[PDB]
RNA sequence: CUUAAAGAGUCAACCCUUUGCUUAUCUUCCCUAUUUAAAUGUUAGCAGCCGCAUAGGCUG
């Protein structure tokens, strides 16, 4: 039919808050869809889509600039200078509480579900972040789109992510349109010759930069059709929600 | 003069999801998002936003764009709203 | 001919600390506790700098965050949690030949004292840094697999012998040594008396409204998890002219006071890793260097 | 040559003050205490600088915090503890050397006259600083060690010899010349009269609609802990030509005065400390003042 | 398969003096709150005895 999996209250310290070299913040769809992707791999749980929702946040310094890391020392021919202070690069960190939830395919029982999720919690982070604490797991289901509401309303409360497209562009729209932008995908600029430097020796490698949307935060109840706020992967790798562009 | 220069050391790289298969992404930044962009911000009062200095204490030997504009470049913000303590 | 190492060799960190929150309770009323929250004031000093004395004469108004005991609780008292993982040698960048024979040659690695120095660390509460100073007493309450563990006053630069700090780390390092997890909830308690200064973690921020602002989380005074993990992977005794243990630093490096105890004189975490993958033996201390730096995880680069 | 000092040597404070909170209470009744809220008025005043008279028809409005005693109360409480911790030679971030030999060469301080002078200024309530003018009576009454003592009739300008202040200076100089802490817990009671004016610490505001802002805590009047600390370490009677004490300062500051009583002529900390790890001798008092800029921390470094 | 992988912001501090917020004042007119009803949760518990009593058992 439709399952779903809600974890609630996912204490979160140390996120790398950093999505791109202009969005510092609430980490973006794409890490949240790698998670879900992650989980996948390490479980074999099929993902179908997911849903994020900030229940608090936090971005470690002031309210117009972010806090430094202090980088410690790291890499060789560095010992004639490891008496002073490490050069230091921009890595801003926050702090925050969310609440998930995932669209599997399952048709097993509950329990096992809720058993491999947690086990798999355990060994992940978000956005960086160690997770601290989480509530236990909770399967729900839905048929038609009463008990989708039913769904929703189960993650309350939290502010969930809703896609709202871009009419002109990033800066205008944030401008005029009073909404946030947010890392939706990628650009491919340039094919990367060698693996000898990769996560892969096989993998395709690409050089890319960030290509955005224009999102809006609102509370999981006064959204209406719930399917305007699950992401998932797809067309010309980015990412966006089942239901399309939000206005209901 | 534009020509391409590779390398990938210190950079991320991610794994996405290319129809069901993966490409490695290792992300850039790009300068007219923060040349214009900052420029733009400050023009039209946008205020919500983080101010971020790049190549610091010694930017002109960073980028020139870094090494002329030293008050910093904008960034966006991206907190999002907070479930109230009250509920 | 010798196997190099990869330009970049990345391992994950492997003891993974929360933020500490910071309450305040009474000694013998430790149910009733109440959250330590970040004020603001204003400061007015000299200008007591040793360079210049031609302006001594004039002040300078300031504003900083402080963050105090209530004059009603006595007691500080500090909360977080600390994950343990294993797999401490699948690299996370590097190659694969050269972290093999490394992983290779470090499974004889003592990590009983490994694990027993972390726990000691925890249990002794190095971690609560400069809120140690004028403490009447520290009590530490570690909770790990449904086992509760109490600690009373602990000395803390010496690795000194208890039952339970290697209770602990029995299950420390069969995490460490093979796989899987264990996650140890941390409690500290201490008696410093009603309205006394507590220490947050302070912001390293550019900041032209506060002159010291301290960590937060809305509102409540917190130390950074950074911090915490700096302060449990202080185990090196094993430095040249060693005297106090040092955290884990691929080059023994104290940037704090301006010293690094492990530069150029043949005891970095490159030189012994090279030795290790080329042939080379290693000390039982100099292997516990090499595999608590690969617990602290890094991004350790150059080579190729 | 010369052991230069390091760039970030710095030591810790060692006498540590809480906040003080201010509470009302009649002077025979003190176990019914009760709070003084910091309040918000009004002040409509004239335009009387020095400088110009044309603007002396012009008014000026405001509005200022204060703080009184009730109607029903006439006598302030002050309230704070103070810790005094040892180790006073171990530097927080200096490295060993200069610190070492500086630590050698003051092990000859009089600590019996740091801590008497420190107990001193506690007793005799120069710690209340305005909150003592236009009183009755004070009685100070401070806890130590189980031990309870009560004072009243001391002269806060002069260090007169009182024994129970040296009674307690003594578990302080043992703190301080050795290891350890002690926590003093100090009140003070004042005979100010019903409705009295109270001074807590003033904050600075940079554009506020308040021109004039009283440190509180959850509402209550209070003074900073280093204001009560300030008070605590005067007691600096050796720069040349010295009058009243001053409190410790590397420079012997007193910014409010605009001069540096130690400022430009070889008896400032850092000349002292120089001559004193480098083999010049110092004198008993430059020891103390040395060993009492020690004890107030801060930064000794380029 | 998460802009993945990594990191100690740290020492120290007197915000101080002074103050007139003054004068005057019309809040007025009008008004349908209506139909209807199972508190259920059978209530859900305890008073006395034997007892070395927070072992167990027994009284209408």
């Amino acid at each position: 039919m439709r399952k779903f999996i809600i974890v609630k209250n996912v204490k979160v310290d140390g996120i790398n808050a950093k999505s791109s070299d202009i969005t510092v913040g609430m980490p973006p769809a794409t890490t949240f869809c790698g998670l879900g992707e992650t989980m996948s791999i390490k479980t074999g749980i099929v993902v179908k889509a997911v849903s994020y929702g900030s229940v608090k946040f936090e971005v470690r310094g002031s309210r117009f600039n972010t806090s430094v890391t202090k980088f410690a020392w790291q890499d060789r021919g560095n010992g004639g200078k490891a008496n002073n202070n490490s050069p230091i690069q921009p890595k801003p960190l926050a702090d925050g509480v969310f609440t998930l939830c995932f669209e599997v395919e399952w048709e097993d029982c509950a329990e096992v579900l809720v058993d491999k999720v947690t086990n798999f919690i355990n060994t992940a982070r978000i956005a960086g972040g160690t997770i601290a604490s989480f509530n236990k797991p909770f399967v729900k289901v839905a048929k038609d789109a009463e008990e989708l509401a039913s769904v929703k309303n189960a993650m309350m409360p939290c502010y969930v992510v809703v896609d709202c497209g871009v009419e002109v562009n990033i800066f205008e729209d944030a401008v005029n349109r009073k909404l946030q932008p947010m890392v939706n995908g990628y650009k491919k600029l340039e094919k990367i010759v060698d693996n000898k430097h990769m996560r892969d020796k096989f993998t395709p490698a690409y050089l890319a930069t960030p290509t955005y949307t224009m999102i809006g935060y609102k509370m999981v109840s006064n959204v209406d059709n719930f399917d305007q706020a699950l992401w998932q992967y797809g067309e010309n790798t980015k990412v966006k929600t089942i239901g399309g562009i939000y206005n209901d | 003069c534009c020509t391409a220069k590779e390398d990938v050391t210190t950079l991320p790289q991610i794994y996405f999801k290319n129809g069901e298969g993966y490409d490695i992404l290792v992300p850039i930044g790009n300068a007219h998002n923060l040349i214009s962009g900052t420029e733009y911000l400050w023009e039209h009062k946008y205020y919500n936003t983080f101010t971020q200095k790049l190549g610091g204490s010694n930017p002109q030997n960073c980028t020139h764009a870094c090494n002329k504009m030293r008050g910093g470049f904008k960034q966006f913000n991206c907190t999002p709203p907070q479930v109230e303590d009250n509920y | 001919t010798k196997l190099k190492a990869p330009a970049v060799l990345a391992y994950s960190r492997k003891i993974n600390p929360t933020n500490a929150l910071m309450f305040a309770v009474n000694w013998s009323d430790r149910d009733n506790t109440t959250a330590v929250m970040v004020g603001t004031k204003t400061v007015a000093g000299t200008q007591s700098v040793r360079g210049n004395p031609n302006d001594a004469d004039k002040g300078n108004i300031q504003t900083v965050n402080f963050a105090n005991l209530p004059h009603n609780k006595n007691t500080l008292l500090v909360k977080y949690n600390v994950k343990f993982v294993g797999d401490v040698f699948k690299a996370e960048l590097g190659g694969g030949e050269y972290s093999n024979t490394l992983q290779t040659a470090l499974e004889n690695t003592d990590f009983g004292t490994l694990a027993y120095r972390y726990v000691y660390n925890i249990a002794a509460g190095r971690t609560l840094w400069r809120n140690r100073v004028g403490a009447e007493s520290i009590e530490t309450v570690i909770t790990v697999n449904d086992q509760t563990f109490t600690f009373s006053d602990l000395l803390v630069n010496e690795f000194d012998e208890d039952v339970d700090v290697a209770e602990i780390a029995d299950m420390v390092a069969g995490v460490l040594s093979g796989e899987g997890f264990v996650t140890l909830k941390v409690e500290h308690y201490m008696l410093l008396g009603e309205g006394s200064e507590v220490f947050p973690s302070q912001e390293f921020v550019e900041n032209s409204k506060l002159s010291k602002q301290l960590f937060d989380l809305n509102g409540q005074a917190a130390m950074h998890d950074q911090k915490i993990g700096n302060a449990i992977r202080t185990i090196d005794t094993w430095y040249e002219d060693a005297t106090t243990p040092i955290a884990v630093e691929p080059y023994g490096s104290v940037v704090r006071n301006g010293v690094a105890y492990r530069a150029g004189n043949k005891t970095d975490l490159f030189t012994l890793m090279d030795g290790a993958v080329n042939g080379k033996s290693l000390t039982e201390e100099d292997q516990m260097f090499v595999t608590a730096n690969l617990i602290r995880g890094g991004v350790f680069g150059g080579g190729k």
